[PDB]
RNA sequence: GCCCGGAUAGCUCAGUCGGUAGAGCAGGGGAUUGAAAAUCCCCGUGUCCUUGGUUCGAUUCCGAGUCCGGGCACCA
RNA sequence: UCGAUGUCGGCUCGUCGCAUCCUGGGGCUGAAGAAGGUCCCAAGGGUUGGGCUGUUCGCCCAUUAAAGCGGCACGCGAGCU
RNA sequence: CGAAUGCCGGCAUGAGUAACGAUAAAGAGGGUGAGAAUCCCUCUCGCCGUAAGCCCAAGGGUUCCUACGCAAUGGUCGUCAGCGUAGGGUUAGGCGGGACCUAAGGUGAAGCCGAAAGGCGUAGCCGAAGGGCAGCCGGUUAAUAUUCCGGCCCUUCCCGCAGGUGCGAUGGGGGGACGCUCUAGGCUAGGGGGACCGGAGCCAUGGACGAGCCCGGCCAGAAGCGCAGGGUGGGAGGUAGGCAAAUCCGCCUCCCAACAAGCUCUGCGUGGUGGGGAAGCCCGUACGGGUGACAACCCCCCGAAGCCAGGGAGCCAAGAAAAGCCUCUAAGCACAACCUGCGGGAACCCGUACCGCAAACCGACACAGGUGGGCGGGUGCAAGAGCACUCAGGCGCGCGGGAGAACCCUCGCCAAGGAACUCUGCAAGUUGGCCCCGUAACUUCGGGAGAAGGGGUGCUCCCUGGGGUGAUGAGCCCCGGGGAGCCGCAGUGAACAGGCUCUGGCGACUGUUUACCAAAAACACAGCUCUCUGCGAACUCGUAAGAGGAGGUAUAGGGAGCGACGCUUGCCCGGUGCCGGAAGGUCAAGGGGAGGGGUGCAAGCCCCGAACCGAAGCCCCGGUGAACGGCGGCCGUAACUAUAACGGUCCUAAGGUAGCGAAAUUCCUUGUCGGGUAAGUUCCGACCUGCACGAAAAGCGUAACGACCGGAGCGCUGUCUCGGCGAGGGACCCGGUGAAAUUGAACUGGCCGUGAAGAUGCGGCCUACCCGUGGCAGGACGAAAAGACCCCGUGGAGCUUUACUGCAGC
RNA sequence: CGAGCUAGCCCUGGCCAGGGUGAAGCUGGGGUGAGACCCAGUGGAGGCCCGAACCGGUGGGGGAUGCAAACCCCUCGGAUG
RNA sequence: GUGGUUCGUGGAGCCAUGGGGGAAUCUGGGCGGACCACCGCCUAAGGCUAAGUACUCCGGGUGACCGAUAGCGCACCAGUA
RNA sequence: CGGGGGGAACCUGGGGAACUGAAACAUCUCAGUACCCAGAGGAGAGGAAAGAGAAAUCGACUCCCUGAGUAGCGGCGAGCG
RNA sequence: GUGGGAGAGGGUGGUGGAAUUCCCGGAGUAGCGGUGAAAUGCGCAGAUACCGGGAGGAACGCCGAUGGCGAAGGCAGCCACCUGGUCCACCCGUGACGCUGAGGCGCGAAAGCGUGGGGAGCAAACCGGAUUAGAUACCCGGGUAGUCCACGCCCUAAACG
C-alpha cells in the first residue's frame, strides 16, 4: 500500500534544502549545530 | 419566476433554479472582469477564519460601479442585463455616450435601452443615481452610500430596498432594508428603485451537491462533536444544550448582542435588528 | 436487603418555644324554598400511629416498632 | 494464582458417581386382573426429533421402554464456535 | 557478581524441524564446463495478451553494452546474473528544460507592525504538467539517435542588398482568453475484406493442382492545386471615454457588402523527391544477416473519444493570467528606425545510458501490496476497455525428485429428504445475457419495475422489407420480416451476466466516517426556526501591522438547534440565561475634607481621615420557551357488580394537549388477547397497568431509497439427517538450503493422599526394557504480554462545572 | 523539525468502456372565445439506472514467526458527481 | 503600577522606571530604613578608563588518571557505516 | 570610510520555563536556572561616590579569604540569604 | 343600427381627511382604567388629561334612503384608465336567427389552506381578574393565528324572497 516516503527531488531541496535552512533563524542553528558536530553532509544530498 | 422540475429524480422535486428570462447577454464584457482569488475561507496566515468554505464553481469577478457621481451629467444607455455569480443580484451593462462602460448593479424594471444619468440633475427615475438630499421624500431608492463619497453599502442584494422617511439637517432618514431606523449624509448618492432579481429568495437549492457549487462546504453541529470542540460536544447518546446555547468559542449565540456600545454610529442610528 | 420521609377530626391537610390543637369539605340542628339545591345562623369533635425513655408535664424531645411515600442496590 | 489460572452458552469428545429415568430382580400394597402406589437391589446398556429464546433452565409440538440427577477448573476456546 | 524481563558479546535449544514467497507447467535433445534439473541452442508443452506487450513522466543513478570471473549477494544450484574486476557507451538552433510569460503561492524598493528574533506588504521579481516557441521519414551502433547519417523542410539573431512606410514603448487598445453536457459535416489514426497485384514453396492421411493453401500488397514529403473547416465586415463624419498622446479602441450617425463573397489561418488529400518492403528457404550468428525483389504497393468496406477547432446547440453552478502577436500614438528620430523579400554569417548551457505496474521506484527482502499519462491488434459472444481464445510481443514466477496416509486449504459431484443446520440459510446453492409477452398494493404520479411470472434463443434451405456507401446498379456493410425443414440431454450449448415475495424498526433520499476490529439508526444533506450583524459589520486568526468575512451589504454574512415531505408542535417566566428598564439600594480608583495624629521654638514638613459626590457589576422592575429547562398527590361518588363522566382537598412557576404507547423506551415480563407455526421468550395486530413516550436533544406518519437491524414464506441447496467419493496445493519420503518464539537444570509415569489449599519432583501403592517416526491436544497452573478488570499511589493525563485561584477577552 | 503519510483548502492539468431510462423545450395535431390541457414526433435533462476502467471496503473463507507491521480469494458499494 | 536588594506590603527607606503631575543652580539638590527636628555624608539627571577576574577550540608540562566492554562517541579513514 | 558572517567555553544585555521541593498545593521553591535573542571581545562587566554608615570613620572598580549560614527574609513553612 | 341616460356593476393604478396605536419633544401631577360592584392591568422609573412633531395599518363619517347596481356571491371617501350588464327614444337594418337546458365550463360570503409580504385596531386559541356550587361561559385586563395585499387553493351557507 502507499507508503510515507514519495521521493520527489524538488520537495527534497526545498524543503530541507541550504538555502531554506539559510532562509529561517531556526535553520540557521541547524547548520550551526551540523557544522559544529563536524556532520560530512550539512543538508541532504539531493539529485 | 423560478423554474420547477418534474421529480425525475429525489431532489429534483424540490429543485428550484432562478428564472433566467431578464438575462440578455450570456459572457460578460472583457475589460469590465479581473479574476479574483478564492480564500478557501482561510486568512493571509494559512488558517481557516471562517468555517466549512471553499470548492465551488470558478468565478470570474465584474468589476462594478458603486460611485455613480465621477460621471455626473453623462448620459447613458441600458445595452444589457447580464448574470454576475458574485452577487444576488444582477448587473445592468452601460454604454456611456462618451463611450466609456461600466457595470451597474441592476434595479426592478430597469430595461434594457433604457437613458441612465448620475447627478443632482436627473429625473427621479429607475436607474438615475442622486446625492439622497435630491430625491423626493418617500422614495424607494438602493445602493446607497453610508458617508459621502465612499461607495455604495446599503441595499446592494438581490430584491432589497431602501426608503426615504424624512430630512433632518444636513442628514436624511432611512429605513434600511434590515428595518433600522437611520441617518444618512445628504451628500451620499443613493440610485431610485429597489433591486430586482426579487425572485431570489424563493430558489430551494434542493440537494447537497448545489450547496457545495455555491463554495459552501457541509456544516457540523457543535452537538454532533466531543468536548475538546465545541461547548456542545459530548454526552452519551444525544443531549440538549445542557447550559446555554454556545459558539465554538463560547460565547452565548441566542440574544447575546455584539454591537459595541460605544460605536460612534451610535448617533446616528433610530431603530433595529 | 440498604438509607429517607410520613402517620393530627369522617376526608384532604396546617400547627406546636415541650402545658388550653386548628382550616376546608363532610356531618348534626335550625332558617329560606311548594319541594330539592345554592345560600344563611348555630354546632360540636380528636385519647395528634404503636411502644419504651427524658421530664413536674410529651402530639411536640429521645431511642426503637409497625405501615405508607421516596430514593438506592454500582465495578465486575 | 493480578511479571495473566480466558469468562456464559452451544458443538465435538467423553468419562465417572448413584441419591435409578428406562430395562432386570425384589418386599409391602387401602395388590381381583390389567394398570399403579411406595420402598428395596441394581450403574450393564440405553436415555429421541422439533418450535421459542445467546440462553443454562424452562415452556410447547410430536414420539417413547425411558425422555434421570449430578461430578470432572459451573469437564472440554495451545479442540472449534 | 549468579540473578536486576540488567548491559555488550559469544555459543547453544527448538531441528536437520517450519520454510525456500502466488497451483501459469513442464519434457527431451544438443552445447559448454572440474562440476549442470537450474547457463546457451533446438524441438515439443503451457501462461499473459486493455498485458504479464509497447511508449512517456517521476523516482532510481551505471543497474546499459562487452571481456574475464563465482568468494560472497541469488532463499537450491549456477558455468548464469540486476553480483566481482576491467574497458566501452548517453552527440540536438527544431525533443525537454533554461538566455520567454504569468498561476496559486513565495519573495519583496515603497510602506506598516513588532521586546530581539521577526511579522505583514503595493509595485516589481521568483514560481508550471498551464500560455508562447522552429522536425518529419528512414538508415546506422555491442551499446545513443526527431541528437550521428541520408532525404526533404523550418526558426531566431547579426550584417548586407532591394522594395515599402512617419518610425518609434516598460505606456493605450485588440488578441491570447478559456465551463459542463450534448452534437453536425468532412477527414485522419486504426481495422476488415478483395475473384485484382506480388511471393518463396506446399498437395500429406481418404479427397482437392484449385478463381487452392500459406505470406504481403505501405511510409514521409516544401511550393502548387483540390476537398473540408476555423477566424474576419468595408467607408466616412463626429467624439468630451480607454489616468499624456493616438489616425488605434470605445460610443453616436450616414453610406456600401451580407455573403467566408473576398482576405486570412489550419486540417486532411495529392504532390518533385526519399524510404520501406512478408511468408518461406539458406547462412551457424550468442542475434541478426542473405535471399525472396526490379517485390507488389491497388479496389471496396468499417471507422474514432484524434484532427479541421476559437465548430454548433442547450444549460447554470457562469467557467485564469501574462507574454508572444496586431494596432495606436509619446518622448526621440526622421541620414535614424520599422515593415517585406532575397542573401551571407551567427546560433549558448543542462538532460539524453538503463529500469520504469517493477528483481532497478515506495514498501529492512530479487516482498502475491502501492505507483500518474499514452498505445493497446484479430474472432466470437447485443454492445464494450467486459468475457473466452489468440497476434506482435513477453513470460513458465531462482529448489527440486517422488509418494498418493490422517489432517488442512481451494475445488467437483452426490441416493432419499430439503433449513430438520445455526445466534442467523452464516456459507454454498438457485437466479443470471438479449428479444418478446406480461406485471399488484401503494405513490410525492416520477415511480414501485428487471415488480412478479412466463415464452424465445442453434444450424439448413426458400422467399422477402428498409438503410449506409456506391450512381439512381453490382459489391461491401447495417437493421430486420415471413415460410419449410435438421440434430442433441441440452442451442446467451464454453466464459462473463439478478434468487424472488410478504411484513415491521430506523434513517427521507445520493453522499460521509473510527487509515489498521464499528459504514451504522452515527455525520452530512436540501429544508424549517431562533439569534446576532448598518458595514472600519458581527464573527475568526494575529501582541500588533495585517488578513479572512468580502472586493460581499440584511433576498447578505456569522452563531445555534432541528433535519426531504405531510399534519402538527399545547401549558409554566417561580429559578438560570439572555433582552429591556435615565428611578432606588450597594459599589472601586478618584474627588472632597468635618475631625484627629507625628515632629519642630515657630513658619512649616509629614501621616491618618467622617460627611457628601462617584462607573460597570450586582440587588431591584419587567419581557422572553424552535432560550437552560419543568410539565403533581390523596379521598369520595352512578338503582347488580365493576368502573367513575362528577365532587372534595393538599401542593405547585405550571401540573403532559394532539399524537403515540410492553416501544431501538416496559422493571414486574415469555403482561393479556388475537395472527402466524404441529409447537412461536422473537415477529405482526390489538389493549393501556407509559417502573421510566410525547411535540424542533421535535411528535406522529410517509412513496422512494438501504452491502443497516427484526419476522415470515416460495424457490434451491452437503447448512443439516450423515456422511461418501474425487481433484489439485501442502502434509509424508529422498537430495539441496535451513529459521523461530521458548529454555534454572532435568535421569521429566499412574492413583490415592500430603503439601502455600490442583504435585513428574514429597508419602504409600501401582505400573514401567533402550530410542525414535507420523498423529491428538488432556496436563506441564503450557507460550506470548511486569492484568488493560479490581484496589492501592497524598502517580499521571483528557474531559466538566453555579469546585479554588488566576489569565485572555469583554 | 515535520502536511514527500494523512486531513482540508488554493493554482494548474488529466480521466470516466459500453448499454438503459427518456425531464423541460421545440414542432405538429386536437381543444378553447382566448386559454389551461391532451396526443405524437422530436429532444437529450438527472448527487437517474446496469456495468468495466477508476474509487471503495459489504459479508464469508484463507492468512496470523504472513506474500503483507492490513495482504489474498469469493462476494459486494459508487461509477457526470 | 512594578523590578532590584536579605526585604514575599511589611514600620519599607534605597536603586531602577511604564503612567500623571512637575522644580530649583550652593541660601541649590540627593542620602544616612516611614515622618519631623537636629547633626553628619554626598554632589543625579554626559562619557571613557589598564591591572588584579572568567573560559579553554588551540600548544605545552605533569598524574598513588584509563588501558581497547576502559579512556573522548572515535587508539583503526567516525560524527563515519 | 565603515558595517554584514563565524568562533569550544567564558562575558554582558533583552526575554525567560517546567519537572521538582514544599512529603497534597496556589504564595513560595526550582531560578533569573534551562533555553531563545542581540551584542562584545581576547576577555567581558564594572569603575573614579548625589557611595558607605555611626567611626566623627572609610575613600574608584573588579577578584579571593573572612565577616557568616550572621543580619534578616519566609503560607515566620519548605526554604532564601 | 342611430342618438341619448342612470348606477356602491367589475379589473387596475393613484390619492384624501377623521380616528386608534406606538414613538419624540414640550408642559403638568397622582391617579388612570375598568365594572353591577370590583380586581387583574397601567402610573412618581412621571401614567391619565393637553399641545406640537413623526411613523404605520385598516376602515371610509355626513351625503345615506325602507335608495341604486349585479346572475348570484356581492359592490360605499376621492381621482384616472380599462371594461360588463342595462334602460329610453326614433322605427332604420336582419327575417323565427327563439325558450329551456342532462352533462361541461366559469363565478362563488365568511372561515379555512399554501408561498411571500403586511400587521394600527379587533381578536378564535391561550393567560390573568371577576362572577359561581362549579364557570374550561356570559363581564373585565392582556393576547396569538386570523382579519389586510399578491399569487394559487378550498366550493360551503338561514348561498333566502
Ligand atoms: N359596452 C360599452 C359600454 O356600455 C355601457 O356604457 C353606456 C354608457 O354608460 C356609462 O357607463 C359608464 C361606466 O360605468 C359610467 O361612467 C356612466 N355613469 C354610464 O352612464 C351610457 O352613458 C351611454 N349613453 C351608452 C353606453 N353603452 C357601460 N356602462 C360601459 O361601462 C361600457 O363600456
Ligand atoms: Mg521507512
Ligand atoms: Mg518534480
Ligand atoms: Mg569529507
Ligand atoms: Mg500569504
Ligand atoms: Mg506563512
Ligand atoms: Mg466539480
Ligand atoms: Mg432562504
Ligand atoms: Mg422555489
Ligand atoms: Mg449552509
Ligand atoms: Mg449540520
Ligand atoms: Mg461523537
Ligand atoms: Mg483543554
Ligand atoms: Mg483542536
Ligand atoms: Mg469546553
Ligand atoms: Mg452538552
Ligand atoms: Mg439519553
Ligand atoms: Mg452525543
Ligand atoms: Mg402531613
Ligand atoms: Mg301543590
Ligand atoms: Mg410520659
Ligand atoms: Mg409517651
Ligand atoms: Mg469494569
Ligand atoms: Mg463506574
Ligand atoms: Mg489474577
Ligand atoms: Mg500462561
Ligand atoms: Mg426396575
Ligand atoms: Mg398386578
Ligand atoms: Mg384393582
Ligand atoms: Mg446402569
Ligand atoms: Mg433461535
Ligand atoms: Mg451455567
Ligand atoms: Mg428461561
Ligand atoms: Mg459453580
Ligand atoms: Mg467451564
Ligand atoms: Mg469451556
Ligand atoms: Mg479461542
Ligand atoms: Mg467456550
Ligand atoms: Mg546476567
Ligand atoms: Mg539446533
Ligand atoms: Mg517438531
Ligand atoms: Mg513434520
Ligand atoms: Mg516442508
Ligand atoms: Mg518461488
Ligand atoms: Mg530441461
Ligand atoms: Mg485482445
Ligand atoms: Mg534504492
Ligand atoms: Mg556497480
Ligand atoms: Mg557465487
Ligand atoms: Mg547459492
Ligand atoms: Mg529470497
Ligand atoms: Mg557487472
Ligand atoms: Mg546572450
Ligand atoms: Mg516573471
Ligand atoms: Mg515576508
Ligand atoms: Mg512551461
Ligand atoms: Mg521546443
Ligand atoms: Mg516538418
Ligand atoms: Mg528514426
Ligand atoms: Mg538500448
Ligand atoms: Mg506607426
Ligand atoms: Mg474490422
Ligand atoms: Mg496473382
Ligand atoms: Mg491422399
Ligand atoms: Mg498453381
Ligand atoms: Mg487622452
Ligand atoms: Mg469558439
Ligand atoms: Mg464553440
Ligand atoms: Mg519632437
Ligand atoms: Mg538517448
Ligand atoms: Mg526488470
Ligand atoms: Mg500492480
Ligand atoms: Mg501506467
Ligand atoms: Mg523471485
Ligand atoms: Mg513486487
Ligand atoms: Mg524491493
Ligand atoms: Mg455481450
Ligand atoms: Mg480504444
Ligand atoms: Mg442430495
Ligand atoms: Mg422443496
Ligand atoms: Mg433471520
Ligand atoms: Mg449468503
Ligand atoms: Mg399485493
Ligand atoms: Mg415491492
Ligand atoms: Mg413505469
Ligand atoms: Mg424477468
Ligand atoms: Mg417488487
Ligand atoms: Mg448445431
Ligand atoms: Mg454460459
Ligand atoms: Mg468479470
Ligand atoms: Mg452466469
Ligand atoms: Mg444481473
Ligand atoms: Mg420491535
Ligand atoms: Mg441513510
Ligand atoms: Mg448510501
Ligand atoms: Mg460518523
Ligand atoms: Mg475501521
Ligand atoms: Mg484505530
Ligand atoms: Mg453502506
Ligand atoms: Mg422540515
Ligand atoms: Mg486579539
Ligand atoms: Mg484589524
Ligand atoms: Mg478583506
Ligand atoms: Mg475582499
Ligand atoms: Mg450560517
Ligand atoms: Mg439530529
Ligand atoms: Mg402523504
Ligand atoms: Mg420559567
Ligand atoms: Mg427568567
Ligand atoms: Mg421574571
Ligand atoms: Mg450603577
Ligand atoms: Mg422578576
Ligand atoms: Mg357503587
Ligand atoms: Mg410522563
Ligand atoms: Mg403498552
Ligand atoms: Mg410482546
Ligand atoms: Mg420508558
Ligand atoms: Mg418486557
Ligand atoms: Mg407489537
Ligand atoms: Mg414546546
Ligand atoms: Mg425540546
Ligand atoms: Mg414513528
Ligand atoms: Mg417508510
Ligand atoms: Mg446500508
Ligand atoms: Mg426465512
Ligand atoms: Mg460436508
Ligand atoms: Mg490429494
Ligand atoms: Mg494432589
Ligand atoms: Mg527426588
Ligand atoms: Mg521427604
Ligand atoms: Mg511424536
Ligand atoms: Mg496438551
Ligand atoms: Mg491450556
Ligand atoms: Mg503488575
Ligand atoms: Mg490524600
Ligand atoms: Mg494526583
Ligand atoms: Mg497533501
Ligand atoms: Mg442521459
Ligand atoms: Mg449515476
Ligand atoms: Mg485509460
Ligand atoms: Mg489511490
Ligand atoms: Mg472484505
Ligand atoms: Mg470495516
Ligand atoms: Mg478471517
Ligand atoms: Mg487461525
Ligand atoms: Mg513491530
Ligand atoms: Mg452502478
Ligand atoms: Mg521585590
Ligand atoms: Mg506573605
Ligand atoms: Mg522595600
Ligand atoms: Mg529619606
Ligand atoms: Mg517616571
Ligand atoms: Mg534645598
Ligand atoms: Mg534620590
Ligand atoms: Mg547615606
Ligand atoms: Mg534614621
Ligand atoms: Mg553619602
Ligand atoms: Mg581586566
Ligand atoms: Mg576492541
Ligand atoms: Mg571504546
Ligand atoms: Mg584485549
Ligand atoms: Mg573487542
Ligand atoms: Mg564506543
Ligand atoms: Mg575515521
Ligand atoms: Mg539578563
Ligand atoms: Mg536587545
Ligand atoms: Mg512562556
Ligand atoms: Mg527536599
Ligand atoms: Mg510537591
Ligand atoms: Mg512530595
Ligand atoms: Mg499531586
Ligand atoms: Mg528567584
Ligand atoms: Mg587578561
Ligand atoms: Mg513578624
Ligand atoms: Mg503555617
Ligand atoms: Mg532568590
Ligand atoms: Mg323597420
Ligand atoms: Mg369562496
Ligand atoms: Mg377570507
Ligand atoms: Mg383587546
Ligand atoms: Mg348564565
Ligand atoms: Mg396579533
Ligand atoms: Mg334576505
Amino acid at each position: 500500500m502507499k507508503r510515507t516516503w514519495q521521493p520527489n527531488r524538488r520537495k527534497r531541496a526545498k524543503t530541507h534544502g541550504f538555502r531554506a535552512r539559510m532562509r529561517t533563524p531556526g535553520g540557521r542553528k541547524v547548520l550551526k549545530r551540523r557544522r559544529q558536530k563536524g556532520r560530512w553532509r550539512l543538508t541532504p544530498a539531493v539529485r | 419566476a423560478v423554474k420547477k422540475f418534474k421529480p425525475y429524480t429525489p431532489s429534483r422535486r424540490f429543485m428550484t433554479v432562478a428564472d433566467f428570462s431578464e438575462i440578455t447577454k450570456t459572457e460578460p464584457e472583457k475589460s469590465l472582469v479581473k479574476p479574483l482569488k478564492k480564500t478557501g475561507g482561510r486568512n493571509n496566515q494559512g488558517r481557516i477564519t471562517v468555517r466549512f468554505r471553499g470548492g465551488g464553481h470558478k468565478r470570474l469577478y465584474r468589476i462594478i460601479d458603486f460611485k455613480r457621481w465621477d460621471k455626473v451629467g453623462i448620459p447613458a444607455k441600458v445595452a444589457a442585463i447580464e448574470y454576475d455569480p458574485n452577487r444576488s443580484a444582477r448587473i445592468a451593462l452601460l454604454h456611456y455616450v462618451d463611450g466609456e462602460k461600466r457595470y451597474i448593479i441592476a434595479p426592478d424594471g430597469l430595461q434594457v435601452g433604457q437613458q441612465v444619468v448620475a447627478g443632482p440633475d436627473a429625473p427621479i427615475q429607475v436607474g438615475n443615481a442622486l446625492p439622497l438630499r435630491f430625491i423626493p421624500v418617500g422614495t424607494v431608492v438602493h445602493a446607497v452610500e453610508l458617508e459621502p463619497k465612499k461607495g455604495a453599502k446599503l441595499a446592494r442584494a438581490a430584491g432589497t430596498s431602501a426608503q426615504i422617511q424624512g430630512r433632518e439637517g444636513d442628514y436624511v432618514i432611512l429605513r434600511l432594508p434590515s428595518g433600522e431606523l437611520r441617518k444618512v449624509h445628504g451628500e451620499c448618492y443613493a440610485t431610485v428603485g429597489a433591486v430586482g432579481n426579487a425572485d431570489h429568495k424563493n430558489i430551494v437549492l434542493g440537494k447537497a451537491g448545489r450547496s457545495r457549487w455555491l463554495g459552501r462546504r457541509p456544516h457540523v453541529r457543535g452537538a454532533a462533536m466531543n468536548p475538546v470542540d465545541h461547548p456542545h460536544g459530548g454526552g452519551e447518546g444525544r443531549a440538549p444544550r445542557g447550559r446555554p446555547p454556545a459558539s465554538p468559542w463560547g460565547w452565548q449565540t441566542k440574544g447575546l448582542k455584539t454591537r459595541k456600545r460605544r460605536k460612534p454610529s451610535s448617533r446616528f442610528i433610530i431603530a433595529r435588528r
